[PDB]
């Protein structure tokens, strides 16, 4: 429906491709992928679309993000919503890979130009956000805020108040408050030190179109857009006994299950209605907003073929298929 | 393994005598003596409620708090009032006005940290912390503005503790209060989001209970509070006894809470005969199941004849067969397959403790988590609306620096929790 | 040679507490004498105390009594991963302690009970730790499976399909023993409407007698542990044999006592006998271990079972000629000072895998989707260092043991 999925295989990695042993999933054809290859469970997957390893950020940009703009245009609130395993290097080349030509990247240019073209047609006017949800306090990465206040408006659709949005000047001043904001989160010490990857990274647009066309006194058109970059699931190692991991992994923990419990009873409400728990997390419920209604969404998940990725990357189609494959 | 008790305002200072009056008494406490205990088994455990410091005085690691200094003055003027170290007492002599807003952002807001400083002392007493009980009305400004204030600070000091909250929900028929939903709304809301256990019980579900299953005709207030105390020593401190299948806090609430809002309980006792006549001994156990069980009987308003169970925890105190207590909770599941939810299979926890409330052959706590209970959340967020609508005694709350969207909040919460507790009575 | 044992979760204490009790009582070792051959592991002190409070007091080391005293929870997760995992090392550390001292051991007995909070989660994991540590060894599990109707938490199958995911590829022959279908037993085959769990503890304490006490001591027709996985498993999956007792009869009530070999054997075959609600519905035995012990001619045996072998009704599979290893003991059975087992001279403690538990284990998967599906108490374990994986993906696995003990048998 408005819903499509599509995933994104990303190249093994320099040390995964030397060693090759058995791959997670074994990528047959474009859109369906092999489970456990030899028997083994030999689980075909289907999805809406898939793109193979040699599909890059460039591909999936004009592929997930072109329903993204036309819906985001349109006036329609559109999300991305990302994937990927809990290991990085899929997910780490994935998002703010600035050598790859970054989904993000070539829709924020893509947006950006069609943009530029609806306020010299039309007075188009947008503003952007950027935020996370680590130890699930909403900070906004523009200004240094703390932990936002919830209210709720006239419609009551749940602000969290306190956000900043400055006006995209150019893609340029949007790459000030990307990094401004991903060097504002931390990395996490647990591990390796990876990005704020297990904190929820989200970036909003905001459109409003006025028409030019249309009388200067009308409705005015305004979507939100937003690409969320989630964490990985923790194993027991990769959690720990530790006190340190030990509040963040319970905020993910939380997040991810009243999240990902979300998405399924969010698959339940393309169905159903007031059934899905908006309240269940902060976020989730700003996510009905975005992802809830009949808005055009898409997920895409980041798959590796690595042999590491057997565990993670298999829990990662096996959600995102789940809530899919559940109708009654 | 441990837990520190918490007094926070009037009502729930009332009944912590009540509380303490009884649990003592369970744990053979005189007022600043020590174990005269009649066994030897009501010493193994103390530790869950006290602290060593003499050698006959172990004290109550509970807390005190209230605005009102006249009600903390009648407590410790009393009976066991008398056992608390002084450091308990976090009093407020400031004006206790019956304002939630009074309690949870003015004149609450100032006496909190020297509240939390002995929530610390406390809980870093000595061994394992389990969690804290609180005790409070929904009613007025110290029990549901402070009380909801200190469990919002107690959640992000401790969010592995657990948290077990005995509200005494405004009654529908009379209201005790008139601002009442305004005190009460305001509280639930903070409840759904910091405690994971809570305890709802009502002043009148009480009285009918006390005066039709008790034939006792002037239920006075120490009465009401007796028996509520009643029920908080079967949950607490009896799954700190041995047993033959022994549960704890964490078995309850992992057994009881099947989604994260918190879900509130409605607590039930089993021999509920009045004195001398109704002594009738028929305790044998299908005598307690079909008490605790009945609509009647439920320390809650709502009837659970009103909508199914999510869960239920029998949490019994006497001995007694494991075969005849497992047995009787099956009939009991398959009689009323009706209400008691369907989606899981088995929504009993049972639990049995062994040695008995002091003077009893046989007891059963009951905690019942029955999508029922929407029918009270109703009730409030109802009340709430039809005078928050006018305004009514709204002055009293934003002139004590309030926000008209804090009312909103809450409400909108507290009214979606009502939404989410149907989801599953269909 | 020897065999240890890890009492692990409180039912799994309780039983091992009534199992060791009835060891010392055909040994003549009063309660101080030699020394035990286990541990005990829980993460609620109170229960293990019991054993420290309690009878059998000075029997024990208080080095061979894990207590963790934090909590035990009725979650798997908890019990396996966060809280089990900081007692785990020192556990071991008994386990590897205990197993050094010994002269050329055989594996351990373990004691647990699949529906609960240390008694799944904590073992899962220390069954786990065993396999890799001593993967040259035996490893039988005694379990006590959930209730068919009559469980106790109200998660049980998440706690019991995680136990079973977890242990399956590291278990070599898991006996099973049901909670209620022994209540049906004291109920019909011994009269009594008061049986406490101090007496379900008996019964496994006397049919587990049977397994290690009197077949590691000699007899006409001794069975090695190994002979068990042996001639029990006929595939690499834990296989889960069921345990029966025959000579079940009450110490007060009726008295036909001499019920000589031919009764006896009979007696095991018969649903309404077998500590285990799986009952013979279609379930074709695959291999039998009919350990007898007491006064019993070979003859009498090797005749007793080939009246049986020709009964029919009692379909053995199709790819077994002869599933039936005869294991006889000398000494008789010897029960409880005034409990309420009869005391025979004779006894048929048989157990094996059937089909049948292709039931028992539908019936507890069952249980487990209808929760999963609305995702009930999940938060209970994600908070605790778990994820959607580990359960979606133990339901998959039991899945494929539902087609196993589907494929191993009803066809030909
Ligand atoms: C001679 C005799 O057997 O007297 C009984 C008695 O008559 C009855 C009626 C008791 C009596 O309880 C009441 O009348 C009552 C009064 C106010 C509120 C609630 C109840 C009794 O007072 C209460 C008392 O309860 C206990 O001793 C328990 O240990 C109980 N203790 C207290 O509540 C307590 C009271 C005063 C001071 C300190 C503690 C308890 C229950 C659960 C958990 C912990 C403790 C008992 C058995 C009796 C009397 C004394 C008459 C009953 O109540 C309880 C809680 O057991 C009322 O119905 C039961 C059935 C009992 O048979
Ligand atoms: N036969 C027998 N079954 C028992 C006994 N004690 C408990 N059980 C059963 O085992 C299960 C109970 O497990 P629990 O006692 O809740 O838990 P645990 O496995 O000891 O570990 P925790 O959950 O962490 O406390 C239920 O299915 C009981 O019916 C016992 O002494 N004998
Ligand atoms: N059961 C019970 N309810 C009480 C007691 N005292 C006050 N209440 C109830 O509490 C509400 C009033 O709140 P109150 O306790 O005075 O608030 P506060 O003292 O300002 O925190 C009313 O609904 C009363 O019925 C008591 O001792 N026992
Ligand atoms: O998705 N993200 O929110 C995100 C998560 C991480 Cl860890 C890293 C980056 C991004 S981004 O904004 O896509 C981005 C893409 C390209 C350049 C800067 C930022
Ligand atoms: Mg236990
Ligand atoms: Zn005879």
């Amino acid at each position: 429906h408005h819903m499509k999925v599509v995933v994104r295989v990303r190249p093994e990695n320099t040390k995964e491709k030397a060693a090759g042993f058995h791959k997670v999933v074994h990528v047959v054809d474009k859109h369906i992928l092999v489970f456990d290859p030899k028997q083994n469970k030999d689980l075909k997957f289907v999805f809406d679309a898939v793109f193979d390893e040699t599909s890059t950020q460039s591909e999936v940009f004009e592929h997930t993000t072109k329903p993204i703009l036309r819906s985001f245009l349109n006036g329609y609130n559109c999300t991305v919503l990302a994937y990927g395993a809990t290991g990085a290097g899929k997910t780490h080349t994935m998002l703010g890979s600035a050598d790859e030509p970054g989904v993000m990247y070539l829709t924020m240019l893509h947006l950006y130009k069609c943009m530029d073209e609806i306020k010299e047609e039309k007075i188009c006017s947008t503003a952007v956000s950027y935020l996370e949800v680590y130890n699930e306090q909403i900070r906004d990465l523009l200004v240094n805020s703390g932990p936002l206040a919830v209210r709720e408006d006239t419609q009551k659709g749940v602000v969290v108040h306190g956000l900043t949005l400055h006006q995209p000047k150019s893609s340029e001043e949007i790459l000030h408050l990307l990094d401004n904001g991903n060097k504002n989160r931390t990395q996490h010490p647990t591990d390796m030190n990876a990005t704020s990857s297990r904190s929820h990274a989200v970036f909003q647009i905001y459109l409003r179109q006025q028409d030019k066309t249309a009388s200067i006194n009308q409705n005015v058109r305004i979507a939100k857009m937003s690409l969320i970059d989630l964490a990985g699931s923790e194993r027991a190692s990769t959690s720990g006994a530790k006190g340190t991991r030990f509040v963040e992994g319970t905020n993910i923990n939380r997040s991810l299950l009243a999240l990902g419990n979300v998405i399924n009873a969010l698959a339940d409400s393309k169905r159903k209605n007031q059934h899905i728990p908006y309240r269940n997390s902060k976020l989730t419920r700003l996510l009905k907003d975005s992802l809830g209604g009949n808005c055009q969404t898409i997920m895409i998940a980041a798959v590796s073929p690595s042999s590491v990725f057997y565990d993670d990357t298999y829990n990662t189609l096996k959600y995102a298929n789940r809530a899919k494959d559940i109708k009654s | 393994r441990e837990i520190v008790h918490i007094q926070a305002g009037q009502c729930g200072n009332q009944i912590g005598a009540k509380f303490w009056e009884v649990i003592s008494d369970e744990h053979g406490i005189d007022p600043t003596g020590s174990y005269h205990g009649d066994s030897d088994l009501q010493l193994e455990r103390i530790n869950v409620y006290y602290n060593e410091a003499a050698g006959n005085k172990y004290v109550p690691r509970a807390i005190l708090v209230d605005l009102e200094p006249g009600t903390m003055d009648s407590v410790r003027s009393g009976p066991f009032g008398q056992i608390f170290r002084p450091d308990n007492f976090v009093f407020g002599q400031s004006g206790a006005g019956n304002n939630w807003a009074k309690g949870h952002y003015t004149e609450g807001a100032e006496l909190v940290d020297s509240v939390l400083d002995v929530v610390r002392k406390e809980s870093e007493s000595c061994d394992c912390l389990q969690g804290f009980q609180l005790t409070h009305s929904l009613g007025g400004g110290t029990g549901s503005g402070m009380g909801t204030l200190l469990i919002s600070k107690i959640r992000e000091e401790y969010p592995d503790r657990i948290m077990n909250t005995f509200s005494v929900v405004p009654s529908p028929k009379v209201s005790d209060t008139v601002v009442e939903p305004y005190n009460a709304t305001l509280s639930v809301h903070q409840l759904v989001e910091n405690t994971d256990e809570t305890y709802c019980i009502d002043n009148e579900a009480l009285y009918d209970i006390c005066f039709r299953t008790l034939k006792l005709t002037t239920p006075t207030y120490g009465d009401l509070n007796h028996l509520v105390s009643a029920t908080m020593s079967g949950v607490t401190t009896c799954l700190r006894f041995p047993g033959q299948l022994n549960a704890d806090l964490r078995k309850l609430a992992v057994n009881m809470v099947p989604f994260p809002r918190l879900h509130f309980f409605m607590p039930g006792f089993a021999p509920l005969t009045s004195r001398g006549s109704q002594q009738y001994r028929a305790l044998t156990v299908p005598e307690l199941t079909q008490q605790m069980f009945d609509a009647k009987n439920m320390m809650a308003a709502c009837d659970p004849r009103h909508g199914r169970y999510l869960t239920v925890a029998a949490v019994f105190r006497g001995r007694m067969s494991m075969k005849e207590v497992d047995e009787q909770m099956l009939n009991v599941q398959n009689k009323n397959s009706s209400y008691f939810v369907e989606w899981i299979p088995n929504n009993v926890k049972t639990a049995v403790c062994d040695i008995p409330p002091r003077g009893l052959k046989m007891s059963a706590t009951f905690i019942g988590n029955s999508t029922a209970i929407q029918e009270l959340f109703k009730r409030i967020s109802e009340q709430f609306t039809a005078m928050f609508r006018r305004k009514a005694f709204l002055h009293w709350y934003t002139g004590e620096g309030m926000d008209e969207m804090e009312f909103t909040e809450a409400e909108s919460n507290m009214n979606d929790l009502v939404s989410e507790y149907q989801q599953y009575q269909d | 040679r020897e065999c240890i044992s890890i009492h692990v979760g409180q039912a799994g204490v309780q039983i091992g507490n009534a199992c060791w009790e009835l060891y010392c009582l055909e040994h003549g070792i009063q309660p101080d004498g030699h020394v035990p051959r286990a541990v005990f592991v829980d993460l609620e002190p109170t229960v293990i105390d019991e054993v420290r409070t309690g009878t059998y007091r000075q029997l024990f080391h208080p080095e061979q009594l894990i207590t963790g005293k934090e909590d035990a929870a009725n979650n798997y997760a908890r019990g396996h991963y966060t809280i089990g995992k900081e007692i785990i090392d020192l556990v071991l550390d008994r386990i590897r302690k205990l197993a050094d001292q010994c002269t050329g051991l055989q594996g351990f007995s373990v004691f647990h009970s699949f529906g609960g909070g240390t008694g799944s989660g904590f073992t899962s994991l220390l069954m786990e730790r065993l396999s890799v540590d001593y993967g040259k060894k035996s490893k039988l599990e005694f379990s006590i499976y959930p209730a068919p109707q009559v469980s106790t938490a109200v998660v049980e199958p998440y706690n019991s399909i995680l136990t079973t995911h977890t242990t399956l590829e590291h278990s070599d022959c898991a006996f099973m023993v049901d909670n209620e279908a022994i209540y049906d037993i004291c109920r019909r085959n011994l009269d009594i409407e008061r049986p406490t769990y101090t007496n379900l503890n008996r019964l496994i304490g006397q049919i587990v007698s049977s397994i290690t006490a009197s077949l590691r001591f000699d007899g006409a027709l001794n069975v090695d542990l190994t002979e068990f996985q042996t001639n029990l498993v006929p595939y690499p999956r834990g296989h889960f044999p069921l345990a029966t007792y025959a000579p079940v009869i009450s110490a007060e009530k009726a008295y036909h006592e001499q019920l000589s070999v031919a009764e006896i054997t009979n007696a095991c075959f018969e649903p309404a006998n077998q500590m285990v609600k799986c009952d013979p519905r279609h379930g074709k035995y695959m291999a039998c271990c009919l350990l007898y012990r007491g006064d019993v001619v070979p003859k009498d045996v090797n005749a007793a079972i080939a009246t049986i072998k020709t009964k029919r009704t009692i379909q053995f599979v199709d790819w077994c000629p002869t599933g039936f290893k005869v294991g006889i003991n000398y000494e008789p059975p010897t029960v409880v000072p005034g409990g309420d087992l009869a005391k025979v001279q004779r006894a048929v403690c048989m157990l094996s895998n059937t089909t049948a538990i292709a039931e028992a284990w539908a019936r507890l998967d069952h249980k487990f989707d209808l929760m999963y599906a609305k995702r009930a108490f999940v938060h209970w374990y994600v908070g605790e260092g778990m994820e959607e994986g580990e359960f979606s993906e133990a339901r998959e696995d039991m899945a494929a043991l539902e087609k196993d003990y589907e494929e191993v048998g009803v066809d030909s």
